[PDB]
RNA sequence: CGUGAGGGAAAGGUGAAAAGAACCCCGGGAGGGGAGUGAAAUAGAGCCUGAAACCGUGGGCUUACAAGCAGUCACGGCCCC
RNA sequence: GAAUGCCGGCAUGAGUAACGAUAAAGAGGGUGAGAAUCCCUCUCGCCGUAAGCCCAAGGGUUCCUACGCAAUGGUCGUCAG
RNA sequence: CGAUGUCGGCUCGUCGCAUCCUGGGGCUGAAGAAGGUCCCAAGGGUUGGGCUGUUCGCCCAUUAAAGCGGCACGCGAGCUGGGUUCAGAACGUCGUGAGACAGUUCGGUCUCUAUCCGCCACGGGCGCAGGAGGCUUGAGGGGGGCUCUUCCUAGUACGAGAGGACCGGAAGGGACGCACCUCUGGUUUCCCAGCUGUCCCUCCAGGGGCAUAAGCUGGGUAGCCAUGUGCGGAAGGGAUAACCGCUGAAAGCAUCUAAGCGGGAAGCCCGCCCCAAGAUGAGGCCUCCCACGGCAGCCGGUAAGGACCCGGGAAGACCACCCGGUGGAUGGGCCGGGGGUGUAAGCGCCGCGAGGCGUUGAGCCGACCGGUCCCAAUCGUCCGAGGUCU
């Protein structure tokens, strides 16, 4: 169980076997190994993750001194992979060979508030026939007397994106170590310039 | 949702806000200083640098791309003869946006100065 | 619709609960490093009229 | 894309001309038909005398359609009309000419018949 | 970090330059590699650029032709490796960067208003004489 | 409008 | 109010006496603070008395793990006489 | 203490809906205690078988000028029917 | 009855199981395949049309299947209004008549503002014994849960033949779900061009307004998107249901049971994804500040830190969140690139002229990828521990 903190470059497709490959691009190293969490200590095994360098001049005392215990420069982001001891003291693009199989965990694009329509797929409403300034509304949202309210979980308008989502099962096209890129076939939660987490899959 | 949308709207239609900016556009030419509201104010400073510019290249091509905007001869040539050559050295930048420390009474807007530089 | 309209007539209670969050902030106003007057961040000084070290207004 | 409602050619010799789409056999609910897939139709217009007449509620696999259809290889084609060749339950065409071209496609579903009888594989 | 050139670095074990240059309103034919039953064979494809939508290595052209009474487009990768070589057949000179408007002309209508774009082929003649 | 028609 | 026939209100009280507040102060004014009058000025003209709902300011006790026709019975804590 | 009672006063909803055609505004100067809202200038936009002009009904000083801004004006007001 | 709106549809679910399909079984008048019947099983699924206001039903074409019922015949402060259910009119019929008909026919006003509960999202407050900055454990919740076809096994077992498996293995679909924009396909209110009428600048040339809140038309980046792309349902472990056992008395035999032990479902628990310590039972780890000054308290100055303000943001209704604030690339400008448009103006030449050709892939040019301190994030202000009791 492998993980290495990442940001999201952007999409392409490259070409393999004759055929077509859309895929995003992940700059992922190097990840500095900044805390291990262990049984003895905190009750479960983990690394603590750095990524990207900052300012010296800009990180606080309380994080100056976590990173002295460390021995480390500042970086921008800690992250923990959870259930991963690697060897060094530096995680790279090169835990990942072509043909292995990666679950990325990103931030989704936010909707903002969104209707019912676009956070839920609902129906909507007739446009015409009569219809009266219901053509985005969902509809009914109960019985009547019993129960004489309003389920838990209901799918209802509300603020959409922007959360934690794990894709799963990527196939890696390419490692390029010379510039810390990882190539995934397929689509990748979040924007270009965003955080994202690569771990080797999950599925059998 | 409006990611990555660049332009504010400022709650005037297609032709009205070409207009706005052109005529703020002639305003701030003819005195060198104005006053406007804060959001105005900053998105007059691309417009205006962009017919400084054009002016700082001077051919008559120049010209007559600045006159779509401008329209005024007189205040083109001084444009052309009087704004443009202090900036030859200066690389962007021709206009400045201060903000003002006192609200309009009448409806609270916050208020601007858009100035072009020295 | 069906004209919804309020079933009771609120509390004393109830209506100054509403408005424990309608409680004004004061302006944030720091010094002018020129006359001393107190003025907001990052305008002009209204009263000598300079910032950023130079005088930039009438007033 | 056809679906229940949509008209296509007749790129065959069956007699039929236009027939309109009313039922896409792929699955229990498919919503629409590509290049290989086959409906059930009614023949709309035929031609007099041909073997299938208007009225007749026909099986065809379809072999051109306007909505391009997208290959591993990273391209497309496009066709100007919808088109399908008439078969019976054996996958085999009823007429015995197949007019204009005809998707590579057709080739990796198993209608290798139309394929060779097709003037052009594209 | 610079995004755009990481992709552009990604993408540049792939990029072609063998390939000609050739505009909507050329008639361009694209020996293009296609593969059949068991073996994979050479096609031409020999028709009208009606479209060229460029976006660095992911630009892609559309094709258009008449094949036995059927129009055909067809859209192509620009750095597809499939693509074999592209041979000029024409010049011709348009008025603007997207054909789609040919799909609703007779052929003498489309000749007419695709004529001969004799300065490019005064300059593809003018090359090609090399020694 | 009037009332429900409740005939 | 109603075309019209016709319908048809609300609205009383400074003080014994105007002695109805010169003049100064803040304020564009309104209004107020002083001065002055008066037995009395929360009798100052928006004037006798000035209830209640209703609104506000200050203080005592109390309240952010809690289930309520809002009280009552008991005990304890704090504040006051 | 109740009569969907009567007259009046004051609450709640609530700083909520709304502020009355989507023809449209911007800046400079002036006046003033105070100016998005008044005056002047330039730019812009809208009507133009009218959103221009002249009669008749009806209205009855709303006209012109000076001085005003408590209220009236759906905001403001130095402007104004 | 000082009103509990009444059919059907649409939308949105949710539940029961007397189960339509999918999973597990027993019996069979079960050869195989396919069925019949009963048992267990509610996780998921349960299509598109023609007719009718219809519910229902019949029909068409499919399907694994096209389940049955409850939720005020679920849902009109969510929509519809065909029906029913006022006032008009007409037919049949009844009545001398006025009129009458769950008989028919054509028409016929369905009310901007949500106070409380509830629901979806998002904050503010205080709390979690010192106060902070980070990183987390996961009690407990939620999401998900479908299925088909083909091929191999093997034309084998079975069967006179027709036909045709179990088990095990492989490939490819449908619908659904989450995310994404490289491709395909949309949009792209001013990014480019072309065009008419009119008025104007400045006469020509070149332009500007208006013709919509883009005059019209051909295109169109980023973004947002599906028709496009990637990925998901698992696997696996555990405990079971019906059912099938092993061993085994009571009852010398027998018995799955009375002691004990196996096997066994798409279901149950865990496993996967998401939220989550207001989990007041307020958890854990790493780091930072620290015993300041005056009558568990007290009020002043600080500390580590935080907020205010400002430049912004694929974050966003406000709030929040995240990045930056001159020791700076945060926005604006400028420059380079991408991208769109498709060869500007001016001049030169050809034509009588409309135009054409060349300079020239020119000119213009939003958002995209970068660079550059030219312009603006100046200057600062205010909160903020001295740690209760055995
Ligand atoms: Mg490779
Ligand atoms: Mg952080
Ligand atoms: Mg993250
Ligand atoms: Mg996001
Ligand atoms: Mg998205
Ligand atoms: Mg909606
Ligand atoms: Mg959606
Ligand atoms: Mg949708
Ligand atoms: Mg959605
Ligand atoms: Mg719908
Ligand atoms: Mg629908
Ligand atoms: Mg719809
Ligand atoms: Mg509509
Ligand atoms: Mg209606
Ligand atoms: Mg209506
Ligand atoms: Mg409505
Ligand atoms: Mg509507
Ligand atoms: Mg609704
Ligand atoms: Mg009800
Ligand atoms: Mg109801
Ligand atoms: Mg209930
Ligand atoms: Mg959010
Ligand atoms: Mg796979
Ligand atoms: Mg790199
Ligand atoms: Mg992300
Ligand atoms: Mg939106
Ligand atoms: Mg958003
Ligand atoms: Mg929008
Ligand atoms: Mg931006
Ligand atoms: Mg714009
Ligand atoms: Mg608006
Ligand atoms: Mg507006
Ligand atoms: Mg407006
Ligand atoms: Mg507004
Ligand atoms: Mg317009
Ligand atoms: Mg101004
Ligand atoms: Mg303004
Ligand atoms: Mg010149
Ligand atoms: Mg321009
Ligand atoms: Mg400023
Ligand atoms: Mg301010
Ligand atoms: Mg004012
Ligand atoms: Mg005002
Ligand atoms: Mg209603
Ligand atoms: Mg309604
Ligand atoms: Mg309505
Ligand atoms: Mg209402
Ligand atoms: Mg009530
Ligand atoms: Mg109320
Ligand atoms: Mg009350
Ligand atoms: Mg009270
Ligand atoms: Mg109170
Ligand atoms: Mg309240
Ligand atoms: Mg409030
Ligand atoms: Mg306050
Ligand atoms: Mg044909
Ligand atoms: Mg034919
Ligand atoms: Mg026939
Ligand atoms: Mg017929
Ligand atoms: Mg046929
Ligand atoms: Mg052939
Ligand atoms: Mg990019
Ligand atoms: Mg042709
Ligand atoms: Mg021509
Ligand atoms: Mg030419
Ligand atoms: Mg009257
Ligand atoms: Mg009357
Ligand atoms: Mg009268
Ligand atoms: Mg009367
Ligand atoms: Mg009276
Ligand atoms: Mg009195
Ligand atoms: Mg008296
Ligand atoms: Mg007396
Ligand atoms: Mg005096
Ligand atoms: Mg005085
Ligand atoms: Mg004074
Ligand atoms: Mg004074
Ligand atoms: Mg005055
Ligand atoms: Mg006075
Ligand atoms: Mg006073
Ligand atoms: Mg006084
Ligand atoms: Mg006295
Ligand atoms: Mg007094
Ligand atoms: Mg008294
Ligand atoms: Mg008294
Ligand atoms: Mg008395
Ligand atoms: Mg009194
Ligand atoms: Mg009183
Ligand atoms: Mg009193
Ligand atoms: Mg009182
Ligand atoms: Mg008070
Ligand atoms: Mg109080
Ligand atoms: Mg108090
Ligand atoms: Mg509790
Ligand atoms: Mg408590
Ligand atoms: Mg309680
Ligand atoms: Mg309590
Ligand atoms: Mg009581
Ligand atoms: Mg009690
Ligand atoms: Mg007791
Ligand atoms: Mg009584
Ligand atoms: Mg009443
Ligand atoms: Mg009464
Ligand atoms: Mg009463
Ligand atoms: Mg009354
Ligand atoms: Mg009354
Ligand atoms: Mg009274
Ligand atoms: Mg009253
Ligand atoms: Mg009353
Ligand atoms: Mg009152
Ligand atoms: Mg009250
Ligand atoms: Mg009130
Ligand atoms: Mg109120
Ligand atoms: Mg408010
Ligand atoms: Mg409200
Ligand atoms: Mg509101
Ligand atoms: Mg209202
Ligand atoms: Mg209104
Ligand atoms: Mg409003
Ligand atoms: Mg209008
Ligand atoms: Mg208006
Ligand atoms: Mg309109
Ligand atoms: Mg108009
Ligand atoms: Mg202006
Ligand atoms: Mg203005
Ligand atoms: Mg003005
Ligand atoms: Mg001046
Ligand atoms: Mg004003
Ligand atoms: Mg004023
Ligand atoms: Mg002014
Ligand atoms: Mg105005
Ligand atoms: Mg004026
Ligand atoms: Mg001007
Ligand atoms: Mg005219
Ligand atoms: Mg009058
Ligand atoms: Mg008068
Ligand atoms: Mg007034
Ligand atoms: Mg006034
Ligand atoms: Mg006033
Ligand atoms: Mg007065
Ligand atoms: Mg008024
Ligand atoms: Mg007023
Ligand atoms: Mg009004
Ligand atoms: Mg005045
Ligand atoms: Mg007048
Ligand atoms: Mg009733
Ligand atoms: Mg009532
Ligand atoms: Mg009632
Ligand atoms: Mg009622
Ligand atoms: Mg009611
Ligand atoms: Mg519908
Ligand atoms: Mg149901
Ligand atoms: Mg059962
Ligand atoms: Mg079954
Ligand atoms: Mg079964
Ligand atoms: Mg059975
Ligand atoms: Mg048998
Ligand atoms: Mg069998
Ligand atoms: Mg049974
Ligand atoms: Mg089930
Ligand atoms: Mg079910
Ligand atoms: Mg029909
Ligand atoms: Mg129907
Ligand atoms: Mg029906
Ligand atoms: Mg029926
Ligand atoms: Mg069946
Ligand atoms: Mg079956
Ligand atoms: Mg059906
Ligand atoms: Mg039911
Ligand atoms: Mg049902
Ligand atoms: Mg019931
Ligand atoms: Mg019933
Ligand atoms: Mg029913
Ligand atoms: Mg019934
Ligand atoms: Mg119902
Ligand atoms: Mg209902
Ligand atoms: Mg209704
Ligand atoms: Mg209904
Ligand atoms: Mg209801
Ligand atoms: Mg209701
Ligand atoms: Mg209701
Ligand atoms: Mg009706
Ligand atoms: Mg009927
Ligand atoms: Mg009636
Ligand atoms: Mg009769
Ligand atoms: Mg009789
Ligand atoms: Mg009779
Ligand atoms: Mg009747
Ligand atoms: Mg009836
Ligand atoms: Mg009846
Ligand atoms: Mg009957
Ligand atoms: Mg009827
Ligand atoms: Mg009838
Ligand atoms: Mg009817
Ligand atoms: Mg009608
Ligand atoms: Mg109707
Ligand atoms: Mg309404
Ligand atoms: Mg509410
Ligand atoms: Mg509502
Ligand atoms: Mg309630
Ligand atoms: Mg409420
Ligand atoms: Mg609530
Ligand atoms: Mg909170
Ligand atoms: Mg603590
Ligand atoms: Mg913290
Ligand atoms: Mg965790
Ligand atoms: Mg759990
Ligand atoms: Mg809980
Ligand atoms: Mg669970
Ligand atoms: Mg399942
Ligand atoms: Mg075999
Ligand atoms: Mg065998
Ligand atoms: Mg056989
Ligand atoms: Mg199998
Ligand atoms: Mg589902
Ligand atoms: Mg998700
Ligand atoms: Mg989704
Ligand atoms: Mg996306
Ligand atoms: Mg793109
Ligand atoms: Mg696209
Ligand atoms: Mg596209
Ligand atoms: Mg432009
Ligand atoms: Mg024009
Ligand atoms: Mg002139
Ligand atoms: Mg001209
Ligand atoms: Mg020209
Ligand atoms: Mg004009
Ligand atoms: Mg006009
Ligand atoms: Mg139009
Ligand atoms: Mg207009
Ligand atoms: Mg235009
Ligand atoms: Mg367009
Ligand atoms: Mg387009
Ligand atoms: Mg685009
Ligand atoms: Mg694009
Ligand atoms: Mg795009
Ligand atoms: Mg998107
Ligand atoms: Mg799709
Ligand atoms: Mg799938
Ligand atoms: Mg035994
Ligand atoms: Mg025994
Ligand atoms: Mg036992
Ligand atoms: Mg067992
Ligand atoms: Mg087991
Ligand atoms: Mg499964
Ligand atoms: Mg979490
Ligand atoms: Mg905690
Ligand atoms: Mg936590
Ligand atoms: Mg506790
Ligand atoms: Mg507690
Ligand atoms: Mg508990
Ligand atoms: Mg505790
Ligand atoms: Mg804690
Ligand atoms: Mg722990
Ligand atoms: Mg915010
Ligand atoms: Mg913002
Ligand atoms: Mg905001
Ligand atoms: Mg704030
Ligand atoms: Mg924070
Ligand atoms: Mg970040
Ligand atoms: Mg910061
Ligand atoms: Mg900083
Ligand atoms: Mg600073
Ligand atoms: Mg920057
Ligand atoms: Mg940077
Ligand atoms: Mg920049
Ligand atoms: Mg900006
Ligand atoms: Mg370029
Ligand atoms: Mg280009
Ligand atoms: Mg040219
Ligand atoms: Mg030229
Ligand atoms: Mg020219
Ligand atoms: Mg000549
Ligand atoms: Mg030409
Ligand atoms: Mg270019
Ligand atoms: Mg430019
Ligand atoms: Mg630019
Ligand atoms: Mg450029
Ligand atoms: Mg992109
Ligand atoms: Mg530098
Ligand atoms: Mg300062
Ligand atoms: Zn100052």
């Amino acid at each position: 169980m492998k993980g290495i903190l990442g940001v999201k470059v952007g999409m392409t497709r490259i070409f393999r076997d004759d055929r077509a490959v859309p895929v995003t691009v992940i700059l992922a190293g190097p990840c500095p190994v900044v805390q291990r969490r262990t049984p003895e200590k905190d009750g479960y095994t983990a690394v603590q993750l750095g990524f990207l360098p900052q300012n010296p001049k800009r990180v606080n005392r309380p994080l100056k001194g976590h990173f002295a215990k460390a021995g480390v420069e500042p970086v921008r982001i800690l992250r923990e992979i959870r259930d991963f001891n690697p060897e060094g003291d530096t995680v790279t693009v090169e835990i990942f060979k072509p043909g292995e199989r990666v679950d990325v965990t990103g931030t989704s694009k936010g909707r903002g508030f969104a209707g019912v329509m676009k956070r839920w797929n609902f129906a909507g409403g007739p446009d015409s026939h009569g219809a009266h300034k219901i053509h985005r509304h969902p509809g009914s949202i109960g019985n009547r007397k019993t129960p004489g309210r309003v389920y838990k979980g209901k799918k209802m308008a509300g603020h959409y994106g922007a959360e934690r989502v794990t894709v799963m099962n990527l196939e890696v096209v390419d490692v390029i170590p010379e510039e810390n890129l990882l190539l995934v076939k397929g689509a990748v939660p979040g924007p270009n310039g965003g955080l994202v987490i690569v771990r080797e899959t999950k599925k059998a | 949702m409006r990611h990555l949308k660049s332009g504010r709207k400022l709650n005037r239609h297609s032709s009205h806000r070409l207009a706005l900016y052109r005529n703020q556009a002639k305003s701030l030419l003819t005195h060198g200083r104005i006053t406007t509201t804060v959001p105005k104010a900053k998105e007059l400073r691309g417009f205006v640098d962009h017919l400084i510019h054009l002016a700082k290249r001077g051919d008559l091509h120049a010209r007559r791309l600045v006159l779509r905007d401008l329209q005024d001869v007189k205040l083109v040539r001084k444009l052309f003869d009087e704004i443009a050559p202090r900036y030859r050295d200066r690389q962007g930048g021709y206009t400045r946006v201060l903000k003002l420390a006192e609200r309009r009474r009448g409806d609270g807007a916050p208020l601007a100065l858009v100035e072009l530089v020295e | 619709a069906k004209h919804p309209v309020p079933k009771k007539k609120t509390s004393k209670a109830r209506r100054d609960a509403r408005r424990s969050h309608h409680a004004l902030t004061p302006p944030t106003l720091v010094p002018c490093p020129e006359c001393k007057a107190m003025k907001p961040p990052h305008t002009v000084c209204p009263e000598c009229g300079y910032y950023a070290g130079r005088k930039v207004l009438e007033v | 894309m056809i679906q229940p409602q949509t008209y296509l050619e007749v790129a065959d010799n069956t007699g039929a001309r236009k027939i309109m789409c009313i039922r896409v056999l792929k699955g229990s609910n498919a919503k629409y038909a590509t290049v290989g897939d086959v409906i059930v139709a009614s023949v709309k217009e035929a031609i007099p005398r041909g073997a299938v007449k208007e009225g007749d509620v026909v099986k065809a696999v379809v072999v051109r359609t306007k909505k391009e259809i997208k290959r591993p290889d990273g391209s497309a084609i496009r066709f100007d009309d919808n088109a399908a060749v008439i078969i019976n339950n054996q996958l085999e065409p009823r007429g015995t000419r197949v007019f204009g071209p005809v998707a590579r496609e057709l080739r990796e579903k198993g209608f290798m018949k139309i394929v060779s009888l097709a003037p052009e594989v594209l | 970090m610079n995004r755009g050139a990481l992709i552009k670095l990604v993408e540049s074990r792939y990029v072609r330059t063998d390939l000609p240059e050739f505009r909507p309103g050329d008639t361009v034919r694209v020996s293009y590699k296609v593969k059949e039953g068991n073996r994979t064979r050479i096609q031409d494809f020999e028709g009208i650029v009606i479209r060229i939508r460029r976006n660095g290595f992911n630009t892609t052209f559309t094709v258009r032709k008449v094949s036995y009474g059927v129009g055909v487009e067809r859209i192509f990768p620009l750095h597809s490796p499939l693509i074999q070589k592209i041979d000029i057949v024409q010049r011709g000179r348009a008025r603007r960067a997207k054909l789609y408007f040919i799909r609703n002309l007779s052929d003498r209508e489309i000749r007419r208003k695709l004529r001969a774009d004799r300065k490019r082929i005064d300059q593809d003649r003018a090359a090609e004489r090399a020694a | 409008m009037t009332h429900s028609m409740r005939c």
